[PDB]
């Protein structure tokens, strides 16, 4: 079951989450409109490339958490 | 080749290390250690294939990614060797590892910005050049995610673990090594990334140099949980789909199987390392 769309704006960023040299995953995350990689743990949880090592329970928590570790700064495209 | 606790590095030690892996930053070949983690970190996973992480493999894999990088950091200077961070005994920022003669210490507040020891960026010798958080300064909050890193009563209960891995073999299991991985447990490996912040809290955490030093810990606590347990084995030994059985070869160097790399004394010793005992 895919988890459902999102899109709001976040600490002045724009997140948006969709069911859709990295993974195939069901699941695209984007950040200002640049497109985030994200993956689904087998408990359910999700990390994110920019907070790898730290489950969250959902794609927008993750939206959020690579948000809070950007510090406004853009994100590159992986 | 032997691995010293970095608490321990004489002077001279610590400078040869640190110039070491300037030379590797400045000739370009350290950017590609960071590009093919970053790469492992982002198509690993719990559902499909798995070599680096979340999977039995972690561990070897790891230790011939550490090799790789110690033989690269030889070709530059014969005498150095990496050092283990022994995270559950140097627990706080005022550890010698975070001094300016070593990795330099924790980040400013208002952007994470590392501000003193070699690999600042205002030194002009460290550019964070493959990364996500388009940023290119070294950036760490010690302690700032997470309260505090694992303890030894913590490693502890993970190396008394029988079994070194378990079905389904991925970051559900039961088991060793995803305990010492930390997916689940009180999580030892994870939590640490967690702990220093910055860019070693992303799949692009090679950009830090205490990288290699965690790294080389965990590759010392399997040594370690292999001295607890001479009668366990790596799993899984044959014919499963998406994970690196004992025998299989291992991507990206496809030349060497996790059966190669149990034994790390054929490659280096450790400065200590209890042998088996009740
Ligand atoms: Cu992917
Ligand atoms: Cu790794
Ligand atoms: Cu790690
Ligand atoms: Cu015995």
């Amino acid at each position: 079951a895919a988890p459902e769309s999102f899109d709001e704006v976040y600490k002045g960023r724009r997140i948006q989450g969709r069911p859709a040299h990295e993974h195939g995953g069901g699941y695209e995350v984007f950040v200002d409109g640049v497109q985030l990689h994200v993956m689904r743990n087998a408990d359910g949880s999700w990390i994110s490339v920019v907070s790898h090592y730290d489950p969250v329970p959902t794609p927008r928590a993750a939206a959020r958490a690579a948000v809070d570790e950007l510090q406004g700064a853009p994100l590159l495209p992986f | 080749t032997v691995r010293k606790n970095q608490a321990t590095l004489t002077a001279d030690e610590k400078r040869r290390f640190v110039a070491a892996v300037l030379e590797l930053k400045r000739s370009g070949r350290y950017d590609e250690f960071v590009r093919t983690h970053n790469e492992f970190i982002m198509s690993d996973t719990d559902s499909g294939e798995r070599t680096g992480h979340r999977s039995p493999s972690f561990l070897p894999w790891h230790r011939r990614f550490l090799l790789d990088f110690e033989q690269a950091l030889q070709s530059v200077d014969s005498s150095v060797t990496l050092p283990y961070w022994d995270w559950s005994a140097d627990r706080t920022v005022r550890a010698s590892l975070w001094a300016p003669d070593f990795l330099g210490g924790t980040g400013r507040s208002t952007d994470g910005r590392v501000m003193d020891g070699p690999f600042a960026a205002s030194t002009g010798n460290w550019p964070i050049n493959v990364r996500v958080d388009s940023r290119t300064y070294l950036r760490r909050s010690l302690g700032g995610s997470v309260a505090e890193l694992p303890t030894r009563a913590e490693v502890e209960s993970v190396l008394a673990i029988s079994a070194y891995d378990l079905p389904p073999y991925n970051s559900a299991s039961e088991g060793f090594r995803n305990h010492l991985e930390g997916w689940r447990g009180v999580n030892l490996h994870g939590r640490v990334h967690v702990w220093v912040g910055g860019q070693m809290a992303t799949g692009v955490s090679p950009n830090d140099p205490v990288f290699w030093l965690h790294h080389a810990y965990v590759d010392k606590l399997w040594a370690e949980w292999q001295r607890r347990h001479p009668d366990s084995a790596y799993v899984p030994t044959g014919g499963t789909p998406d994970v690196v059985d004992l025998n299989e070869t291992m991507k990206p160097w496809n030349t060497v199987r996790p059966a190669d790399l149990l034994d790390h004394t054929a490659y280096y010793t450790f400065d200590a390392l209890e042998h088996h005992h009740h």
